[PDB]
């Protein structure tokens, strides 16, 4: 049985446990290509099912994802409960190394679900986004307000009857929103943001945005301060919302790849990898080994690029300015190799459904050798010049620390979760793209996720990525760069240029689009900043019926108030520098 | 050959063209315009081109004073040579007859046999 | 019947084959040579499935699903590995000789062969040898020919010969050199040859008129519209790109015109793209012209009309029900006049009275094919109502269908049905002034003057029932042929009587009504069909109004000083000199029209009306069915200076500016409600389509496909800033991709057929309840009137025999499919198809006047002499002269008229 | 040719006043202080241009300001989201004369690939732009090229020397388009390197 085959996962022990606890008629198991068991739960049993999953012997500890779905235009709903809308809950058991996707069906007029925030606190922002984009009410939510769109927005953009395209620009609305911006500083009400005790006559209120002079993006945080101590902080996000999921419903499976590039814009091919893997699951494509090695090498090069940017930006946030110049020189070496291979620097859009766009150019190994000889001396110099400086250690050590429980309850992934001591990397736990054929280590922390611990873990991850690149350079299969599947999009170019069957396939694939049979697919990867996942629903057409992107920066930004309360503002800047987020990843 | 595959493959939709035909039957673009203020330089049009006509070249210096001047018509795009693919000719492959290539003169094509031929 | 496909149980019709049953169930089986309208022949071998003997069978056998009945307890597998391998191999065999042509082939993106190549999953070529090639033929102005792309599926010859009755297409040659085409270069002679471009699954036969301004299907903007070129009401999908009407595709209507158009509807759209069309309101000051915007035109026209003493209106059967009603509201009902002549109006109201008071059911166009005897009286159906002639051909083949059904032969096995019914056919009796295109299948053809055709009809009615009035002076040979017709019609289980207003005689319509009444009185299931002239002739007849001659007398006596003329070239319905005099005398002439007509030089105001591509409205076909057509594109999108509004919008805004001095344009549903409130006989046009608030789960219906390209570059030469999307407050369609076109959407109006994996016209399979049946939620359009409980009385006014008169030449009409409909003559591609105007003479009359074939003769009509060259017509009886109606200078009102001083030039 | 703002006019430009206006323009064009404003990925390539491997400091345009009062050039490098558009407008209004605008990338130019419900289709919907850079992202040397184009535009413009003496109108040179200027050399290109090699 291939790894992309449709499965019901009835042999998962959690299905038997749910059978024993709630009975056999309490839920409906759906066969998908997501790789996880998908269970349709009644709305009135959702909290009991969630608590039961949380109290298992090897429990489901993390709410990985929570979002909605407009099911009104879905023609192929065979074996599914009747639903105008639905809400899905992706939960991860680390100890079992397993997931489960709960789905609640909803009628068009009865669009309310009990809140999940008492079980998992990251459900706050997830349910705010579900209410914002789908209009689904969550009963019991502390502050159910719009998080992506402005508060005075009409409609819900991810509904199927909402038009995707930009409306006609009016300067009157711009001047009205400017007046809103200049009056908000005078008419601030600290109850509509979920805040309490709105002036003790000592709480000073500051704003950090909505413009930030940094590479992670521009965003606003409202700070409630007692002297220099943060007693409350609520973020304002959605300032970089690009409608990427709605655009996923508008582009074909092939033409959406450049949009996947710009989710986490320091990631590139790393961002492309989960999307093309999920589409290949929908298409039933098993890529050859050379494709796996090529995609792994590109992803590791972009991971080194992103980590160099993160370490240099953290050092600049501490107060040392020269390592960012040197790290950008190293980024230029990486960009030389990436430009040679893909023809682009930052958004290569080079991965394809079933492979990559072109073969590797002649002489790529010389550039890889030059980079692999250039990097380690520079990394050691960076450590000795900035990372071992006691001023940086005093700025970083002990600042915004959390343990394993706080990381699990907020959906924290990546270097923060591993800095809490939990050894969970996607490339080892749920291997993808031939990562099992590479010998590399996963660095973990001692149990405390500090700013310094996260930065040093990212340094060791950079060294491990250099090891993976060395193994990629020494071991390359001499095979195809595209799979021989009929749904490989586009087909190989020379056969397109001289064979009529291949020309026909290319013609229909680039114009109407490749036809993906109706299914649901899922793929999570270890991105540069945590776990990035694509959840794709095909209704049998040439475009996605639903593209859901889970990004780790959303979860880390939601974890910000739990870890920074009672600290200084300078500690908040250091924490923002040590998270490794970008606002495009947050808002999508 | 104004086949319009690059325009539909463009995710931004910044390619517009119209097919015209010569006297001998050769397809060509009557016009061809690319809005470079919209273009994201993703290369999907070059990938989709079945004739290797449209190509992305190593030239980054495209800065402009007026945004209307970033609309490049056919006179601003058509160059004097083959570019990155020096030998490919789609019309040597196509069965459609043009000037200088009658029926049966394309690659891997036999001469036409008329139905009134005496051979069985 | 119970079938089991891939382990799933299904209930199907046992009289269907497996391919049509499985395609009706939503399953995907590739196919080439089968068509729903043509039956099964088993040529292409693409539709192979694996049939098992029973449930406990594992080997199976590959069968063709199109040639295998969907009998009870059938067991088949589509996704069997051997069946999939064989279907891929069939695609591969078709691909060995296929040219490398998709970029320069007009079928690309709309190609059934491309779709089935992708559907079978065949994308790797291992064939390395040479490809066979073919020379192409010239097939005329409409169809381009490219035989390299042929897959030898035989669909073209089966449709053209077996279905459409054409004779100049065929298959030639042998084994892999099979060639599909004509015996030599020449124009395809069939009136229904244009359906080849959708019948052919490859790019062999292509729309040449589209090919001149080619664009791909995904780049089109479509709308569900009605063909304007005659009264049949065939549903069409006009598709546009860059502001110009690019193509007319067939839009499936299971009740009207299911898969097929005629060539007039398909290729006679080119008048919309004419450069001399009015784009904006123009007002003449002295000898100069000034261009106004819509507000200034409304203010000035309202002021001048308010100053006038009496405003009269002249509608048109071209224009929709809403626009004619808006004219009738603006000028008043008593001051409203129909734009057609007095005799034309009398024949039209008599046809309407027979249709909605004759007590005899009038069948739809699809229902015509089930009648087992046809009598056509006077109406040259092929040249005036061509799709009715196609349906009558199918009804004639009904006899072979009956004899095959007697021998327990399945209704889809078309070759066996044709073999059993060799040349036996249901009786067709056509009457005309000359030979018709239906004569090759007609049991009898009566070439006689229109009064003699009426006398034949009255004699048939009297021989069917003695209460009908008798005809005295019938020759014994004509009496024997009348007895043949009467014996054929009396023994028929379902006789059909077809007539129309094109014959130009009231007594022909009365004779048809008397035959229908006589057949009704004997308990037969008789149907009656009337053929009107133009797209909304029946709507203008239902609305009513005075004739054009009454309006001309009003404008000539001077008691009417302002005239509004809507969508009307007045020279078609009246003499040109009288019209020019009455319009030069009138101090105010306002013309609302979308074409540069000849009365726009004497027009003081000209309003740029929209054509059917740029307007919404309702038209009534000759069956009595109200059908809504929708706007295709916004004319102001590319050229913002274009002020081209709906005619009812113009006239409603004029009435509002006249009354309240304020400019309110309107909404379409308000005009619909106004029509159904003032006119109760047009109350059915409310239900023809849902209103503009109709939604499919909250979203509108899309006009363009999902992959519509160039949205940030198609106007970038004008300005790099993208304009706003056009807003459609009139209908439920949106002018964008942001809409719904799902095949399962609960609607009846479908702008275009597309499904994932089905990019060709075969996606109409997905848009149907069963393949070849109706649309899934019903065909659009509703009948205005039901069958009356009581019929009429026998018309006792039997006309006398035609006597020739010396110096008096009775004009016999000779209609043409290419040339007798005004807007289609305006299309530039119809000039190549335009026959040279020849005046038809009897050999005896031409010998008496001493003129041979090809000589120019001059005749005087309305005090004006015109010269036409002579063609000898044997069938035209003496005392008649044959003229081509509707041509340049020969109005259709001349049919049935006399002529004076026909002399050799 | 020139464009007047306070109209297409001619060149208004004594021989000392012209030389000293040229010295004013030279000082303005050789001292350009960009504003620090991070919108999206285009800003990452902009700060890549600021780094050592490119060294845009050579042109004197490295002085990055967190205050719009001390910044002469606004580089809109990123998508103009609907929530960020009033912020961009306020930051532009906070700048002082003379102020110049460079749109960097397809998002700032036209909206780019995001013709979506939450994105303003180009920053020139509400803010005047002097130099546009196509690309997604433009490479750092393209940003430097746009900087040189801005210097050529600045060196050919006429601004009020003082607010109390002389004409107070702002004159902007209607320069030739770069497309028509480079059409001579771009069309003459015949052969490029094949993509198989490096
Ligand atoms: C993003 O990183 C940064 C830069 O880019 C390298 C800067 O240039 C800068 C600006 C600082 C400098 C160029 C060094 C200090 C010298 C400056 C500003 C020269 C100013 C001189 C005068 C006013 C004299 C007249 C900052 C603050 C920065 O953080
Ligand atoms: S490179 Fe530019 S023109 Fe070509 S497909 Fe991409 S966005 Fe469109
Ligand atoms: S550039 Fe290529 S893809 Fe585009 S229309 Fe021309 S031949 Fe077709
Ligand atoms: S007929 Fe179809 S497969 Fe053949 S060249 Fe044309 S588009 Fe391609
Ligand atoms: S010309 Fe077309 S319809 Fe006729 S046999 Fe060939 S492919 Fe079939
Ligand atoms: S029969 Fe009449 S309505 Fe139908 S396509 Fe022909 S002209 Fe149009
Ligand atoms: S133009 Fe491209 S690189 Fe620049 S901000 Fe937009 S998505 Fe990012
Ligand atoms: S469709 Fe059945 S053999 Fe052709
Ligand atoms: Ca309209």
């Amino acid at each position: 049985e291939p790894a992309w085959q449709t499965r019901d996962h009835l042999d998962d022990p959690v299905i038997g446990e749910l059978r024993n606890r709630f009975g056999p008629d309490a839920f409906t198991v759906q066969a998908t290509r997501t790789g996880v068991p998908v269970v349709w739960i009644k709305r009135e049993q959702l909290l009991e099912v969630g608590d039961f999953l949380k109290k298992l012997p090897k429990p489901y500890v993390m709410l990985f994802d929570l979002h909605g779905m407009d099911e009104r235009l879905r023609t192929h709903r065979e074996g599914l409960p009747a639903a105008d809308f639905s809400v899905f809950y992706h939960l991860i058991s680390i100890d079992r190394n397993r997931d489960i996707m709960l789905k609640v069906a909803l009628a068009e007029n009865d669009l309310h679900v009990p809140t999940f925030t008492k079980l998992f606190p990251n459900a706050n922002w997830y349910e705010r986004e579900t209410w914002d984009l789908f209009g689904i009410t969550f009963d019991g939510h502390p502050n159910l307000r719009r998080i992506m769109m402005p508060q005075t927005w009409k409609g819900h953009p991810l509904r199927k009857d909402y038009p995707a395209r930009a409306t006609e620009f009016s300067p009157f609305e711009l001047t009205k929103a400017k007046q809103d911006l200049e009056m908000e500083a005078l008419t601030f009400k600290p109850e509509e943001w979920g805040m309490k005790r709105g002036t003790n006559e000592d709480f000073m209120f500051l704003n950090l945005g909505p413009n930030h002079p940094s590479a992670h993006g521009a965003f606003r945080i409202v700070l409630q301060l007692d002297g220099e101590e943060i007693v409350d902080c609520v973020p304002d996000i959605g300032y970089h919302h690009r409608g990427a999921e709605k655009m996923g419903e508008r582009q074909s499976w092939h033409s959406y790849i450049p949009y996947t590039d710009r989710i986490e814009y320091l990631g590139g091919c790393v961002n492309e990898m989960p999307y093309v893997l999920a589409v290949e699951k929908l298409a039933g494509i098993t890529v050859p080994d050379r494709v796996n090695v090529i995609r792994v090498m590109l992803s590791e090069l972009f991971r080194i690029n992103s980590h160099l940017l993160y370490i240099s930006t953290f050092i600049q946030d501490v107060g040392a300015m020269t390592p960012v110049f040197f790290a950008f020189t190293d980024r230029q070496k990486i960009y030389d190799l990436v430009e040679a291979i893909t023809g682009f620097r930052m958004h290569p859009a080079w991965f394809r459904i079933g492979g990559v766009a072109h073969d590797l150019p002649r002489g790529w190994d010389r550039l890889l050798r030059e980079f692999l000889d250039w990097m380690p001396k520079r990394l050691a110099s960076y450590e000795k010049a900035a990372l071992q400086n006691t001023i940086l250690k005093g700025r970083s050590q002990g600042v915004a620390a959390y343990g394993a429980k706080e990381a699990l309850e907020w959906g924290t992934t990546g270097a923060g979760l591993r800095a809490t001591g939990i050894d969970f990397d996607v490339r080892k736990a749920r291997p993808y793209s031939g990562y099992e054929n590479f010998d590399f280590e996963i660095p973990v922390g001692g149990g405390v996720s500090d700013c310094y611990t996260r930065v040093m873990l990212k340094v060791e991850e950079l060294r491990q990525s250099l090891r993976i690149l060395e193994q990629c350079l020494n071991n390359m299969p001499e095979g195809p760069f595209k799979a021989d599947h009929p749904l490989t999009t586009p087909p190989p170019k020379e056969r397109t240029l001289q064979h009529i069957e291949t020309l026909i396939t290319h013609f229909l694939q680039v114009s109407w689009g490749p036809v993906m049979p109706a299914n649901e697919s899922f793929q999570m990867i270890e991105a540069t900043k945590g776990i990035n996942s694509y959840y794709l629903t095909s209704d049998g057409s040439t475009m996605s019926y639903r593209t859901r992107i889970r990004t780790p920066s959303y979860a880390h930004l939601q974890q910000i108030p739990a870890a920074i309360r009672g600290s200084l503002v300078s500690d908040l800047i250091v924490y923002l520098g040590s998270i490794d987020f970008v606002m495009s990843d947050v808002d999508r | 050959v104004a086949c319009n595959l690059c325009a539909v493959a463009c995710p931004v939709g910044c390619i517009s063209l119209q097919k015209a035909e010569t006297k001998d039957g050769r397809w060509y673009p009557e016009f061809f315009r690319i809005n470079f203020s919209r273009c994201i330089f993703c290369g999907l049009c070059e990938e989709a081109c079945p004739t290797t006509a449209i190509q992305l070249t190593p030239d980054f210096e495209m800065g402009e004073y007026k945004r209307q001047d970033l609309v490049y018509e056919k006179e601003d795009l058509l160059i004097s040579g083959p570019g990155k693919y020096p030998e490919y000719n789609f019309y040597r492959m196509a069965g459609m007859a043009i000037d200088g290539k009658d029926k049966g003169e394309a690659e891997n094509e036999a001469k036409p046999i008329d139905v009134k031929s005496l051979l069985p | 019947a119970t079938i089991h496909v891939d382990g799933k149980e299904y209930e199907v019709n046992g009289a269907d084959n497996l391919l049509e049953a499985c395609l009706s169930l939503g399953l995907d089986i590739p196919y080439f040579c089968w068509h729903p309208a043509l039956g099964s022949v088993g040529a292409c071998r693409q539709c192979a499935v694996k049939q098992y003997q029973n449930a406990e069978d594992t080997r199976g056998r590959l069968v063709m699903s199109c040639m295998t009945p969907a009998s009870d307890g059938t067991f088949i597998s589509i996704d069997d590995e051997e069946a999939k391998q064989f279907r891929e191999s069939v695609v591969e065999w078709l691909m060995t000789n296929h040219p490398h042509d998709c970029p320069v082939c007009e079928e690309g993106g709309n190609c059934h062969l491309q779709d089935m190549t992708v559907m079978t999953g065949h994308s790797f070529r291992r064939y390395r040898f040479t490809k066979r090639t073919h020379r192409n033929q010239d097939l005329g102005p409409f169809i381009s020919h490219e035989m390299n792309r042929c897959i030898a599926c035989y669909r073209c010859v089966r449709y053209y010969k077996d279905y459409a009755g054409g004779t100049d297409l065929g298959v030639y040659g042998a084994h892999d050199n099979v060639y599909f085409g004509r015996p030599e270069d020449g124009t395809l002679e069939s009136e229904f040859s244009g359906n080849l471009v959708e019948i052919c699954p490859t790019g062999v036969f292509t729309d040449k008129t589209h090919s001149e301004r080619y664009n791909r299907k995904w780049d089109m903007q479509f709308a569900p519209s009605i063909c304007q070129q005659c009264s049949i009401g065939c549903n069409i999908s006009p598709g546009e790109r860059y502001g110009e009407l690019r193509r007319i595709e067939n839009r499936y209507n299971g009740t009207v015109n299911h898969y097929f158009l005629c060539d007039r509807g398909r290729f006679g759209y080119g008048y919309v793209n004419l450069k001399d069309r009015p784009r904006q309101p123009v007002q003449r000051r002295g000898d100069d012209f000034i261009t106004l915007n819509a507000e200034q035109a409304m203010q000035g026209a309202a002021d001048i009309l308010r100053q006038s003493k009496k405003v009269i209106g002249i509608g048109s059967p071209r224009a929709s029900v809403e626009s004619n009603f808006a004219l009738r509201e603006l000028v008043g009902e008593e001051n409203f006049y129909t734009g057609i002549a007095h005799g034309e109006q009398e024949r039209l109201q008599l046809a309407l009275k027979v249709l909605r008071e004759g007590g005899i059911y009038t069948p739809a166009l699809r229902e015509i094919e089930s009648y087992d005897a046809v009598l056509v009286l006077g109406e040259d159906v092929t040249q005036t109502g061509a799709r009715v002639a196609l349906a009558v051909r199918q009804a004639v083949k009904g006899k072979a269908r009956e004899m095959a059904a007697a021998q327990k032969v399945a209704d889809w096995q078309i070759a066996a049905i044709l073999n059993i019914g060799q040349r036996a056919k249901h009786p067709l009796f056509v009457t005309n002034v000359d030979d018709t295109r239906l004569d090759d299948i007609a049991a009898w053809t009566y070439r006689a003057p229109v009064e003699d055709q009426a006398r034949l009809g009255f004699a048939i009615a009297h021989a069917l029932d003695n209460s009908a009035p008798a005809v005295d002076g019938i020759e014994p040979e004509l009496q024997s042929k009348i007895d043949v017709i009467v014996q054929a019609l009396a023994g028929a289980k379902k006789p059909l009587i077809i007539s129309g207003t094109n014959a130009g005689s009231l007594e022909v319509i009365q004779a048809a009504a008397n035959v229908a009444k006589a057949l009704k009185g004997r308990g037969a299931d008789v149907g009656i069909t009337m053929i009107a002239r133009s797209v909304n002739s029946m709507g203008l007849g239902i609305m009513g109004g005075g004739s054009l001659e009454e309006a001309l007398t009003e404008l000539e006596t001077g008691r009417a000083d302002a005239v509004v003329v809507l969508e009307n070239d007045l020279h078609r319905h009246a003499s040109a000199t009288r019209v020019n005099a009455a319009l030069a005398k009138a101090p105010l002439v306002m013309v609302v029209d979308h074409q540069r007509t000849a009365i726009m030089e004497n027009a003081h105001l000209v309003l740029s009306a929209a054509s059917f591509a740029e307007s919404d409205g309702t038209v009534i076909n000759n069956e009595g069915r109200a059908q809504r057509f929708f706007q295709v594109y916004d004319p102001a999108y590319y050229d913002s200076k274009t002020v081209m509004l709906e005619s009812w919008r113009w006239l409603h805004s004029l009435h509002s500016t006249l009354l309240s001095r304020e400019v309110d344009w309107t909404q379409l549903d308000h005009v619909i409600d106004a029509v159904v409130a003032k006119i109760p006989e047009l109350a059915g046009i409310k239900d023809a389509a849902p209103d503009a608030t109709f939604r499919i789960r909250g979203q509108k219906l899309a006009r363009e496909p999902h992959r519509y390209s160039g949205r940030t570059a198609m106007r970038a030469n004008i300005s790099v800033h993208e304009p706003r999307q056009p807003q459609d407050i009139d209908t439920m369609f949106t002018f964008s991709m942001e809409g719904n076109n799902q095949p399962t959407a609960h609607r009846s109006q479908v702008p275009f057929a597309w499904a994932p994996g089905w990019n060709s016209p075969q996606a109409w399979n997905k848009f149907q309840d069963e393949v070849g049946g109706k649309l899934r939620f019903g065909d659009p359009g509703v009948r205005l009137f039901e069958t009356s409980e009581n019929g009429l009385d026998y018309f006792t006014s039997v006309p006398a025999r035609f006597q020739p008169q010396d110096g008096k030449w009775r004009i016999a009409p000779y209609y043409h499919l290419f040339g007798s409909d005004e807007l289609s003559q305006r299309a530039p591609v119809f000039q190549s198809r335009m026959p040279q105007p020849y005046i038809k003479l009897n050999p005896a009359d031409a010998a008496k006047l001493g003129v041979n074939a090809g000589t120019r003769v001059s005749f005087s009509y309305d005090g004006n002499t015109v010269t036409l060259p002579v063609e000898i017509a044997e069938g035209l009886t003496a005392g008649q002269v044959g003229l081509p109606m509707g041509m340049s200078g020969i109005a259709p009102v001349l049919a049935g008229a006399h002529l004076e001083d026909l002399k050799e030039a | 040719d020139y464009t007047l703002t306070r109209e297409i006019v001619t060149d208004p430009l004594n021989v000392f006043m012209g030389k000293l206006n040229d010295m004013v323009n030279w000082g303005r064009k050789n001292s350009i202080w960009p504003y620090n404003f991070g919108l999206s990925c285009c800003y990452v390539e902009m700060v890549t241009s600021f780094t050592a491997v490119h060294d845009v400091a050579r042109f004197g345009a490295e002085v990055l300001r967190a205050s719009p009062r001390q910044a002469d050039l606004m580089v809109v490098a990123g998508t103009c989201f609907t929530k960020m558009a009033p912020v961009i407008q306020r930051l532009y209004d906070q700048m002082l004369e003379p102020k110049w605008v460079i749109s960097m990338g397809a998002c700032a130019n036209s909206g780019g690939m995001y013709d979506i419900y939450s994105v303003v289709q180009g920053v020139d919907k509400f803010i005047p732009v002097d130099v546009y850079i196509p690309g997604c992202p433009p490479r750092p040397e393209a940003y430097m090229q746009a900087l040189m184009l801005l210097q050529e535009s600045i060196g050919k413009e006429r601004r009020p020397l003082s607010w109390v003496v002389g004409d107070q109108g702002v004159y902007r040179a209607n320069m030739q388009s770069e497309r028509e200027r480079k059409r001579g050399e771009r069309i003459a290109v015949t052969n490029l390197r094949t993509p198989d090699e490096i």
